[PDB]
């Protein structure tokens, strides 16, 4: 009678399966940040806002994976690391995620001033101010993560050890809401509003009418002025075009024209930033919805003891989700990534 | 809300009525910030958990002493 609600199951579930999975996924995920962090620097050199957002983004998960082996421990043994590791290691837990979401929305906002604002974008996208940008930006990622190191804890619950973030009982609903809250407006809502907003001033500017050029002797073909004295009405796009119409310049059929550089360059450019943001939210965004669903608990009703161990099951098992992706991003360099995937061949070839 | 794994810990769902025998307790922890509800936990010689009201003037008074 009044004893703690055991989720022992759970508890010697998770002790098996957890440990090699996170081995795993810091072998891929270090392996994969590094090889992304030397190519960013020593094959694709940083010329660019975007460049330094990519690499900023490898070290944001970088922080996240140095702690992933003492999680892989703590879930198959106990806290054998004291109090100070414990708030050390939440600390670079928290750095890395928050670090993580923020270069994602910096990296689709500079992406989206270079496509809807170009002529803005001329002054504003310098390199220096790339790296100040970077450098508050792991400031702010600091201090959102302050409160969380401060309400973490090591200590001895009985015969195990853990580590584990405690509120103030008087002022308890209070903080697990505004921790709660911390997460979910700046892990979820804020990239989703920027997601909506960016991407719809995006896809407007993207499906505008695309230029052409002839691969044979190099002709554009300006959809805005057509081509008056070959009978093309100007604002005609290229698929609008009679099929029986030949390059003004050589004659050959619209089979031989391919888009200009500079809009599949564009085209390629909104697929990884698109990419990166949407696989975040499939990785994550089911961990801060079970997250709202426990801090409300006594809300939905869920707050007994058999509903809150399937609460508790579900938590686990997105919280680990969103763990396993800080070895996602690379992998999704390798399969979107033109540029990534060539530099690696070059890579290679490098070691012969 | 806090770092991983905070799913493994257990919460209580109800306080004991009465004090426990000052004698009968060994140590003592909080439950999780995951859990519903504030909690001390008591373990005993025994190593019995038995959950407390935090509110409660001879829960705090046993915490007090626990730490002398
Ligand atoms: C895709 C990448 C990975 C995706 C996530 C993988 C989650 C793996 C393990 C979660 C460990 C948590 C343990 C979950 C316990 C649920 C359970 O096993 O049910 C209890 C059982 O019924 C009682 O006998
Ligand atoms: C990168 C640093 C990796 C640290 C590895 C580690 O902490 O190992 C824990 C060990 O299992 C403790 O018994
Ligand atoms: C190469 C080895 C990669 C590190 C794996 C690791 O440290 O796992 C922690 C340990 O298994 C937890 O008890
Ligand atoms: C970004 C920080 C988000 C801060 C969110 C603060 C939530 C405050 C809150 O809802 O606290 C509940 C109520 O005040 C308890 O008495
Ligand atoms: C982009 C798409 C993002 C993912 C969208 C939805 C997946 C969310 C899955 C949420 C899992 C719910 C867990 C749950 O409801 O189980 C607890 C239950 O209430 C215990 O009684
Ligand atoms: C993206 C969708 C991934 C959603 C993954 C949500 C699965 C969590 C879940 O519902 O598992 C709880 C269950 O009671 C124990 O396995
Ligand atoms: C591993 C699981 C997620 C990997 C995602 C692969 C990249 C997305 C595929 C694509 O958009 O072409
Ligand atoms: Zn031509």
């Amino acid at each position: 009678t009044s004893e703690p609600c055991q989720k022992i199951n759970v508890k010697q579930i998770a002790a098996r399966l957890l440990p090699p999975l996170y081995s795993l996924v810091f072998i891929f995920g270090f392996v994969g940040n590094m090889l992304v962090i030397l190519i960013l620097i020593n094959y694709k050199r940083l010329k660019s806002m975007t460049d330094i957002y990519l690499l900023n983004l490898a070290i944001s998960d970088l922080f996240f994976l140095l702690t992933v082996p003492f999680w892989a421990h703590y879930a198959a043994a106990q806290w054998d690391f004291g109090n100070t590791m414990c708030q050390l290691l939440t600390g670079l837990y928290f750095i890395g995620f928050f670090s993580g979401i923020f270069f994602i929305i910096l990296l689709t906002i500079d992406r989206y001033l270079a496509v809807v604002h170009a002529v803005f974008a001329l002054k504003a996208r310098t390199v220096t101010f790339g790296v100040v940008t970077s450098v508050i930006t792991w400031v702010v990622a600091v201090f959102a993560s302050l409160p969380n190191i401060i309400f973490t804890r090591s200590q001895k619950e009985g015969l195990h050890y853990t580590c584990s973030s405690h509120f103030p009982y008087s002022q308890y609903q209070f903080w697990k809401n505004f921790q709660t809250l911390k997460i979910v407006i700046l892990g979820l809502v804020l990239p989703l509003l920027v997601m909506v907003i960016c991407y719809s001033g995006i896809l407007k500017t993207l499906l505008r009418m695309k230029k052409y050029t002839c691969t044979v002797c190099g002709y554009i073909y300006n959809p805005e002025d057509g081509d008056p004295d070959n009978g093309v009405n100007p604002g005609t796009d290229f698929k609008d075009i009679p099929d029986d119409w030949v390059c003004p310049l050589c004659g050959v059929g619209k089979d031989q024209f391919e888009e200009v550089e500079e809009e599949k360059k564009r085209h390629r450019d909104v697929r990884l930033i698109f990419t990166i943001m949407i696989v975040y939210f499939l990785f994550w965004a089911p961990y801060n919805i079970v997250l709202l669903l426990n801090t409300f608990q006594e809300f939905f009703g869920l707050n007994n003891c058999s509903s809150s161990n399937r609460l508790d099951q579900a938590m686990q098992v997105t919280e680990t989700l969103g763990m396993t992706h800080c070895c996602i991003n690379p992998i999704i360099y390798a399969f979107v990534g033109e540029e990534f995937r060539n530099y690696l061949l070059v890579f290679f070839q490098k070691h012969i | 809300q806090g770092p991983p794994l905070m799913a493994l810990q257990s919460c209580c769902f109800a306080y004991i009525a009465r004090p426990l025998p000052r004698a009968h307790i060994k140590e003592y922890f909080y439950t999780s910030g995951k859990c519903s509800n504030p909690a001390v936990v008591f373990v005993t010689r025994k190593n019995r958990q038995v959950c407390a009201n935090p509110e409660k003037k001879w829960v705090r008074e046993y915490i007090n002493s626990l730490e002398m």
